[PDB]
RNA sequence: CGGGACCGAGGACCGCGCUCUGCAAGGAUGCUGGCGUAAUGGUCACCAGCGACCCGUCUUGAAACACGGACCAAGGAGUCAA
């Protein structure tokens, strides 16, 4: 009798899809990058960049 | 070439006799052929009116008609689909029958060490001296 | 794909909040809201839904 | 023309089976956003090298940011721009901290005093003046001078707009 | 809710593998040309006169 | 002239819808007419635009020209 | 995590579910105040803001031109037969 909108009611969300609570406990979109030190950027692409 | 009725063939009037040609509409229509004669044929063409076709008829000189290739890719198709289903049914496997539109490219890695890239300006230094 | 996006119904999508370009239609790369945008979209199916 | 950004975009013709690897071109092109960049990218080889967009594929697209966007520079642009009469050089000067800057600063520059538009004006080179006799136009030459310190005369002071009266005359000294 | 699991770790990895993918190519000293869209969406934003 | 004192009849800017169409209806003409005679046109033109060149008050002119010779050189040399 | 506006369609239960003694889950209930009458509401006249050419017919593609209309009551025009 009435359209309720999943993004708005959890109760909806969580009939459509299971996974949303376990999602919203997991944390799983504030995942952290993988650990580790970054290589820095070569030379040659710097001057390639700011070449005229 | 001695044309037959139903041939399906391409009009092309060769040379430049457009100062006073009478219909230049079907030049370069494709039509069926109806009627023979020495010099001469008989071309059923189809005309777009709106939502409608209309159906009108042209007596072609020989020198601009030539045979059309319309159903020579569906003939070709037909003939290999057939014996390459042959062939898959001898060796039991499975291959495509359908021919597909065109899928965006993948990606892939283009190497820079013997294809160092050239700096262009709007204009080239070599015309401006 | 093709019975998916045939089973989805056409999207009926409001319009935009904050409004379009001053001059909508013109090609977005001309300053209008016409043509690829590319991955511009999101914010406009942002602001219409 | 617009909050401009500089972009690297590097683009080829498709490979083929006569030519596996196509020569790569680079241009630096000042446009509001990438998809503008490779339009214009593509214009430009359309222009230049016949390639066509259909015919050929995007590489690379960078985002040229100023090194030093902090320190004051001098800008020199040598451009062409297309009026009724056709074509013609120019080459002017700008005094701004980033080459986008100096190149907006062109945009309202050239729509100001020659009502030339984007499509118009045709960017040739964008150089730093880095010595101080390299500057040329008076009115960065000026700027440029030893010991540089003028007032401000007649400042109208700023009042909100919504405040319709005043009680007392305002002053024009500060 | 397996089917769910499984789609959210299949978009994080697809997207740390673009990202992986364009850091080793710039790292190795070339470009990684990413695949084409294969999904558009379209939205009719005038009207049916004329 | 006494138009400070005596002004005479004033100049209306006012446009009337006549004067829109007509003068709408002689631009388009014109425009086609232009375009006609550009595709009758006799008159010769270069396969090449004369190209200006450089502006001499670009403080970096000469060291283009050096760049320029240096590619002329490098491509017949690779040529 | 706040602040605001509009709406409450249906009428025993059934279903999908969830945070599972219950529930924000197939559409509003609970508590309280004043009044119980012209108070709400409705009609008429007028003022105010905004909007708004006089109808019918003819013509052509259309307007314009042209024709009819002082007012009211009654009558008044695609019927019957083969």
């Amino acid at each position: 009798v009435q359209k309720k909108n999943p993004l708005r009611n959890k109760q909806i969300m969580l009939r459509l899809n299971p996974y949303a609570s376990t999602f919203a406990k997991e944390k799983l979109g504030e995942v952290k990058a993988e650990e580790g030190k970054p290589p820095k950027v070569p030379a040659s692409f710097k001057e390639l960049l700011h070449e005229a | 070439r001695t044309y037959r009725v139903g041939d399906i063939v391409d009009i092309k009037v060769n040379g430049a006799v457009q100062k006073g040609m009478p219909h230049k509409f079907y030049h370069g229509k494709t039509g069926v052929v109806y009627n023979v004669t020495k010099s001469a044929v008989g071309v059923i063409v189809y005309k777009r009116v709106k939502h409608r076709y209309i159906e009108k008829r042209i007596n072609v000189r020989i020198e601009h008609v030539k045979p059309s290739r319309s159903r020579e890719d569906f003939l070709r198709r037909v003939k290999e689909n057939a014996e390459l289903k042959k062939k898959a049914k001898a060796e039991g496997v499975p291959v495509q029958l359908k021919r597909q539109p065109a899928m965006p490219r993948e990606a892939h890695t283009v190497s820079i060490a013997d294809n160092k890239p050239v700096t262009l300006a709007p204009v080239a230094y070599e015309t401006t001296i | 794909f093709k019975q998916a996006a045939n089973f989805l119904w056409p999207f009926k999508l409001s319009n935009p909040n904050g409004g379009f370009r001053p001059r909508k239609f013109k090609h977005f790369i001309e300053g209008g809201d016409l043509g690829n945008r590319e991955e511009h979209i999101n914010a406009l199916i942002r602001a219409m839904n | 023309m617009g909050r401009l950004q500089e972009y690297q975009v590097i683009g080829r013709h498709l490979p083929t089976e006569a030519n596996p690897n196509p020569a790569l071109y680079r241009m630096r092109i000042f446009a509001p956003n990438e998809v503008v960049a490779k339009s214009r990218f593509w214009y430009f080889l359309r222009g230049l090298k016949k390639v066509k967009k259909a015919t050929g594929e995007i590489v690379s697209v960078n985002v040229i940011s100023e090194k030093h966007p902090l320190k004051v520079k001098n800008f020199g642009i040598w451009l062409r721009y297309d009026s009724r009469s056709g074509t013609h050089n120019m080459y002017k000067e700008y005094r701004e901290t980033s080459r986008v800057a100096a190149v907006e600063a062109m945009y309202a520059d050239m729509a100001a005093r020659h009502r030339a538009r984007f499509r118009s004006i045709h960017i040739l080179k964008v150089v730093e003046l880095e010595k101080t006799e390299d500057v040329k136009r008076p009115y960065i030459k000026q700027l440029v001078a030893k010991n540089l310190s003028f007032p401000l005369p007649h400042r109208v002071p700023k009042i909100s707009t919504k405040k319709i009266f005043s009680a007392k005359r305002p002053s024009t000294f500060s | 809710f397996k089917r769910a699991e499984k789609y959210v770790k299949e978009y994080r990895e697809q997207e740390r593998e673009k990202i992986r993918l364009a850091r080793i190519a710039k790292q190795q000293g070339s470009f990684h040309i990413p695949a084409e869209a294969k999904l558009v969406f379209v939205i009719r934003i005038k009207g049916i006169n004329k | 002239a006494g138009t400070i004192n005596k002004p005479k009849k004033p100049t209306s800017k006012r446009k009337t819808t006549r004067l829109r169409a007509k003068i709408s209806k002689r631009a388009a003409e014109k425009k086609r007419k232009e375009r006609k005679l550009a595709r009758k046109n006799p008159e010769w033109r270069s396969k090449l635009k004369k190209d200006p060149g450089i502006p001499n008050l670009f403080p970096y002119k000469e060291r283009l020209l050096q760049q320029i010779e240096e590619e002329r050189i490098r491509r017949k040399e690779e040529l």
